[PDB]
């Protein structure tokens, strides 16, 4: 419904950037550091933003 | 400002380095503070050096690590007398 | 080479300028130090506030901003009628 | 010899003035044309085709390029009108605020030295003109002072960039460093350069 | 080069 | 069922005053109010020394809002020009201290 | 509806809406109202307008106004942007216009969040990240090939 | 001129401060008592206020009718301002500190350079009494003048959660606040606040003095602490919601400790670093001249 | 009706901002010294003409 053509480079960034997939589970998602083990981290402040 | 190691045979990567901040006022150093928290790795003395605030910034968590250690051991064996 | 020109004549054409009947304002005392420009508006307690100098920033009049750089072509490229021999 | 007409009234038409200039833009510049033609038809100045910015052999010189390009980067060709207007508006009333065009100048190499000396015949040859941008030079000098007297700088600065005039008449200074804005030219404030306090 | 009093501009930053 | 009806019967009637069961707009139909500086919109206060209710407070359609909007003179978004100045020399210029 | 008073010829639903308009509680307007010259320029501004309109997008369309206007972010601001894109040290001048210039200030937060979003979504936006500074190295021209 | 009365402007009833809640006006005082508290194992030690620097910011040549309260209001409450030390007009109210001066303080909030007609204004007395320190508003975002922003919340949080014994002690444990909600109660709160007319409590309290001024504080401190309570959820480091068998307790934490958070939220009011610096400003002088 | 060139008066003509008409109403208006803070001064006979 809501496509919209958008400024030409914008349309070039977005075929370049392949099929929109998105077979990600964006429930609740956030934005965490893992640690290199693999465990996803509680947010910090003094260290994330 | 970088810092050397105390032993000078030991060219290796330098723990941390100083910052020298403009101050002088002790209200701009109350803000240079209240805005330092915001940063990583960070730390401050109680009271600077020729009177002009600095912050070490570590490279690493564990070298603030060992900083803060050595630290809290010169302030320990200073109580200590004091 | 110039100063002659620039004393003892442009500067005589100032001192007429000087008194021409529409260059009404006092513009600059000579002393850096201290001088400001005396400062009127119109104005009226029905709430109106017109100020003779303001500042809005560059304007198409192109009076606004000035190009110091004029300073060059003066000392350099332009002759004067004192220098050079003769000449009314 | 009795003239038959009105006398020219001196306080009508300074109120008229007056009003003019509070709502009617040209008006500066109107006055800024009489002041122009007139200095025009005085013949005081006019543009030679052949620039003296330089000693004989000193263009051509190699190791003077980067002076030499430098007042190449300052020396605009001369112009009757732009010329005529310069000089007709060292006594022309001023409405909008006079700015500065900008220079951008680190004042790196000595020939830097020519900008200061392109204010400093700015600050002669036109007074009054100076005396309303100077602050916006001030801006500039500040760069060349603090480039090339650090120190004198440093102290000047903590002094501060700024003063007003208490009713004494003495300065006060800021005790603060700040860029200067022309919006200070209508204010209390002053450039601190051109205190002549010692 | 010529003498201008003006803002001699080039860019244009969009919003 | 009619749930969304301002007003019912817009006729006279010769028999009565008004006739039965039409329906008045109702008074928030039509309180222009104001706007509080917060920018949120309020009824007009209902008495001297109250605030007004703000609109989003309550269910009620108010069909009268001071909306505020730029005139001619602001402008956003246009494009503008400024005078780009590059270092005199690339060798220069300082890249290192904070 | 209020400006149906003394012009329907309904009488009962003018003197309703009669009673209500002489209400205390309630007045009818219809704008211009509220106006806001410039602190420098003394033009006016933004204005309030008593439009007949729903509240709703009366309220969404002031949220939108004072987006713009509270965030005290001038065009000028944008030459900080315009820094950050060229050569260190290049300095840009003019025009100063002021609050008669108004824009949103840089949405650095969502902008950043939907960064997150979009390389763990679109890995190969890395190559287009990386696309735009090989082309500003390309204008940088400071380096080429040679024959030789 | 509207004059001031033995009592403060506040005393008028045109400049009654009152928030929205439970679908009527209610007085500030009544909605502090909704409030509950949380003591934590932290602690909070008020620190003497230094004093307000001495020096007054210069007002700039400035012709337009300056809207300060808009201003003020809308930097330490409003839902959207940011940049507000940039514009800089704060310093306008210098111009209102001198004696005799042509500028009146409109009861609009707005700054005239004369007096004009048909727009009532504080007596100017009281106004030069308040200007002459409101005016440091002015430097709030000057480096030699700028207020701290962690230890003065501190203040902010004895005057609101604390306890008549708290307060005489000097020390709370650091109070986590919560009551039961309405939704979006913060931000409705923090709107109906920046409609209050603050100017009045502000002239109230830098004018009266003695007994007027001692009872203006006593008549007036649950409105001081509602301004404070909307502060402290601008700089509360989280604020969650609770269910509570079907009712919502919202949940500020912590009072009197400035997070110094800049990342917004929708569940209450942020401030740039800005409004932090300009916030901290306001609330030295204020609590300067509320403890004398 | 008087044959006067009446444009760009009460008007600003800002080389970027374009033109800006301000108010011509100043019913009852006096030409008065005003002090750098931008606030209006009594006419004094000492300086003002």
């Amino acid at each position: 419904i809501t496509d919209v053509d958008s400024t030409d480079y914008g349309k070039l960034t977005l075929r370049f950037l392949g099929t929109l997939t998105r077979s990600l589970k964006m429930q609740n998602a956030q934005i965490r550091r893992i640690r290199p083990d693999g465990t996803v981290l509680r947010y910090d402040d003094q260290i994330d933003i | 400002i970088p810092i050397t190691n105390s032993n000078i045979f030991d060219d290796s990567s330098t723990p941390y380095n100083v910052r020298i901040w403009h101050a002088p006022t002790m209200t701009e150093v109350n803000h240079i503070l209240a805005l330092m928290r915001k940063s990583t790795l960070v730390s401050t003395h109680s009271s600077w050096h020729w009177n002009v605030l600095h912050t070490f910034h570590y490279r690493s968590e564990s070298d603030m690590i060992d900083h803060f250690a050595a630290k809290i051991l010169e302030d320990w064996r200073q109580k200590e007398k004091l | 080479n110039i100063a002659v020109a620039h004393t003892d004549h442009l500067s005589v054409v100032y001192a007429t300028m000087s008194n021409f009947m529409l260059n009404f304002t006092n513009n600059f005392s000579g002393n850096h130090a201290t001088f400001k420009p005396d400062q009127y508006v119109i104005t009226s307690p029905e709430g109106s506030y017109k100020p003779i100098i303001e500042r809005q920033g560059e304007t198409v009049d192109g009076l606004t901003i000035i190009d110091t750089s004029i300073v060059w072509p003066i000392l350099c490229q332009c002759t004067y009628p004192l220098v050079r021999i003769m000449e009314e | 010899a009795l003239r038959p007409e009105l006398a020219f009234d001196h306080d009508h038409i300074i109120r008229c003035l007056m009003l003019a200039a509070a709502n009617y833009p040209r008006l500066e510049g109107i006055i800024v044309q009489i002041n122009t033609g007139y200095v025009a038809s005085a013949n005081v100045i006019r543009p030679v085709s052949e620039k003296r910015y330089f000693p004989e052999n000193l263009e051509q010189n190699q190791s003077a390029a980067r002076l030499v390009s430098a007042v190449k980067a300052r020396a605009s060709e001369a112009d009757i009108s732009s010329i005529h207007l310069a000089i007709a508006r060292e006594v022309s009333p001023m409405f909008n605020v006079h700015e500065l065009k900008k220079i951008a100048e680190s004042f790196e190499d000595p020939s830097s030295i020519v900008v200061v000396l392109e204010f400093i015949l700015f600050a002669l040859f036109f007074p009054t003109e100076f005396n309303r941008i100077k602050g916006d030079i001030q801006n500039v000098l500040l760069l060349f002072f603090s480039r090339w007297y650090p120190v004198e700088y440093g102290i000047f600065v903590q002094r501060g960039a700024t003063y007003t005039i208490n009713a004494a008449g003495e300065f006060e200074f800021s005790g603060r460093n700040e860029k200067w804005d022309q919006a200070l030219y209508l204010s209390e404030h002053f450039p601190a350069l051109f205190s002549d306090v010692p | 080069k010529v003498i201008f009093n003006g803002l001699d501009v080039n860019t244009e930053v969009q919003p | 069922i009619s749930v969304a009806r301002s007003m019912r019967a817009i006729v006279n009637h010769n028999e009565v005053d008004r006739p039965r069961g039409a329906v008045a707009p109702s008074s928030y139909e039509m309180d222009t109010g104001t706007l509080s500086r917060n920018g949120d919109l309020l009824y007009s206060p209902v008495a001297n020394g109250q605030v007004g209710i703000p609109k989003l407070e309550v269910d009620h359609i108010s069909f009268s809002n001071v909306v505020s909007m730029m005139t001619a003179n602001i402008r956003t978004g246009d494009d503008m020009a400024v005078e780009r100045v590059n270092p005199d020399d690339v060798r220069a210029i300082n890249i290192r201290n904070a | 509806p209020a400006l149906l008073r003394d012009f329907t010829q309904v009488n009962w639903l003018n003197r309703d809406i009669t009673n209500m308009l002489q209400q205390a509680g309630t007045k009818y307007g219809l704008g211009l109202t509220e106006t806001r010259l410039d602190y420098v320029r003394l033009v006016k501004t933004i204005v309030g307008h008593a439009l007949n309109i729903d509240h709703f997008a009366a309220s969404v369309l002031n949220i939108n106004l004072r987006a713009l206007m509270e965030a005290n972010v001038t065009a000028d601001d944008r030459i900080k942007a315009l820094q950050a894109h060229s050569m260190i040290s290049t300095q840009f001048h003019g025009p100063n216009q002021g609050a008669l210039r108004p824009e949103l200030a840089f949405d650095h937060d969502h902008i950043i969040r939907c960064l997150m979003l979009a390389a763990a979504n679109y890995p190969r936006l890395e190559g287009i990240i990386v696309q735009i500074n090989t082309g500003y190295v390309a204008s940088a021209n400071v380096i080429r090939p040679v024959s030789e | 001129m509207l004059q001031q009365p033995t009592g403060g402007y506040t005393t008028l009833e045109q400049f009654a401060f009152t928030i929205r809640n439970d679908g009527t006006n209610a007085t500030p005082t009544q909605f502090l008592q909704l409030l509950s508290y949380e003591a934590t194992e932290n602690e909070l030690v008020k620190k003497t206020i230094p004093t307000p620097e001495t020096h007054l910011p210069s007002a700039r040549n400035v012709p337009g009718n300056v809207y300060i309260e808009d201003a003020i209001t809308q930097a330490l409450f409003g839902i959207s301002a940011q940049n507000v030390n940039a514009h800089g007009y704060f310093s306008r109210l210098s111009a209102l500190a001198l004696p005799n001066t042509s500028a009146r303080l409109g009861l609009d909030g707005v700054i005239y350079n004369s007096e004009t007609i048909n727009i009532p204004f504080y007596d100017p007395a009281a106004v030069a009494n308040f200007a002459a320190t409101y005016a440091k508003l002015g430097n709030a975002s000057t480096p030699r003048y700028r207020a701290d922003m962690i230890d003065i919340y501190a203040h902010v949080g004895l005057e609101l959660a604390g306890t008549d014994a708290e307060r005489a002690a000097g020390v709370m444990p650091v109070k986590r606040a919560k009551f039961d909600s309405w939704e979006g109660s913060l931000i409705s709160l923090s709107r109906d606040v920046v409609n209050w007319k603050i100017l009045a409590f502000l002239i109230d309290l830098c004018s009266l003095e003695g007994e007027a001024l001692r009872a203006f504080k006593t008549r007036n401190r649950d409105v001081f602490r509602m301004m404070l309570f909307i502060m402290s959820t601008a700089v509360a480091a989280n604020v969650v919601n609770r269910k509570v068998t079907k009712r919502v307790d919202r949940v500020l934490e912590y009072i009197g400790v400035n997070s110094m958070r800049t990342a917004g939220r929708t569940a209450t009011i942020t401030y740039d670093l800005s409004r932090h610096e300009f916030a901290a400003k306001f609330l030295q002088l204020t609590f300067t001249r509320w403890n004398a």
